[PDB]
């Protein structure tokens, strides 16, 4: 983290310091989750306000960084990809779009999360703010976690999510002697796909939040 | 008369504990009861 802050290009400020980089779980040893938390330190006249339960973040943040974890492992395989090329072939050609078939769907999910959680959820409690108020209006700003498919309410939507995150990790073990063993991988990834436009259609009948994903997810398509 | 010069001395230390923070209706009961927190937390402070 102390090498971290240095890469940010913006903060090295007192508020910047009090961010202990801590963990919660001790890892015995392809899957898609790293637990780590991040928790942020306040003094007394703000800590009577920003509740030690509005750890809460901490369940947004592990989401978030979860994340990340494909878009640089994903980016890898772009990049491990590169060095390869004269070695063009039906073989080859037909391998690299699976990867921009793949990419393109977490780049369309991301898209959402920096829509919603970020921008205007903080419209929100950002022009409604101008005592007991700011503790109601913090306790509605983060619960971001609506928003964020972290509800157990549309927690099925959230337990396909982990069945597409995997495929693109196995996709990336394979960095063509063992072709056909990722060309049934990417058959399995476009038929769960296929699957969560229906899960989501039909739960749209029982939330306007999640009404902008089915247009995100289709968008000339079926 | 009489009442009313009890009333009146049976009530005063109860005003000095509301001079610190600076049935009934409770539109503001509730209220007294955060309008005190607010200053004993700016003594502090």
């Amino acid at each position: 983290l102390s090498k971290a802050l240095q890469c940010s290009l913006h903060g090295d400020t007192p508020h910047a310091s009090n961010l202990s980089l801590a963990l919660k779980y001790l890892p015995e040893v392809p899957d898609v989750l790293s637990c780590l938390e991040l928790r942020y330190k306040v003094d007394w006249p703000l800590n009577i306000v920003i509740t030690e339960g509005c750890s809460k973040y901490s369940g947004v943040f592990s989401f978030l960084l979860q994340l990340k974890l494909m878009m640089w492992a994903l980016k890898d395989v772009c990049f491990h990809l590169k060095r390869t090329a004269m070695a063009g072939s039906v073989q080859f050609r037909q391998l690299q779009l699976f990867k921009h078939e793949m990419q393109h769907f977490v780049k369309v999910i991301q898209g959402y999360i920096a829509n919603q959680i970020l921008h205007v959820t903080w419209c929100e409690f950002r022009a409604r703010l101008a005592l007991e108020e700011i503790q109601r209006a913090h306790a509605e700003y983060l619960h971001a976690v609506f928003r964020g498919l972290l509800t157990e309410k549309a927690a099925p939507v959230m337990n396909v999510i982990h069945s597409i995150f995997s495929l693109v990790l196995k996709f990336r073990s394979q960095l063509h002697p063992n072709f056909a063993l990722m060309q049934q991988s990417y058959n399995t990834f476009k038929y769960y796909s296929h699957f969560l436009f229906k899960v989501v259609t039909k739960l749209v009948n029982r939330q306007p939040h999640l009404e902008d994903f089915l247009l995100r997810i289709n968008f000339n398509n079926y | 008369p009489v009442l009313l010069s009890l009333l009146k001395t049976s009530c005063e230390p109860y005003t000095r504990f509301i001079h610190d923070w600076v049935v009934f209706l409770k539109h503001i009961a509730h209220d007294i009861y955060v309008c005190g927190k607010t200053i004993n937390l700016l003594k502090l402070c």
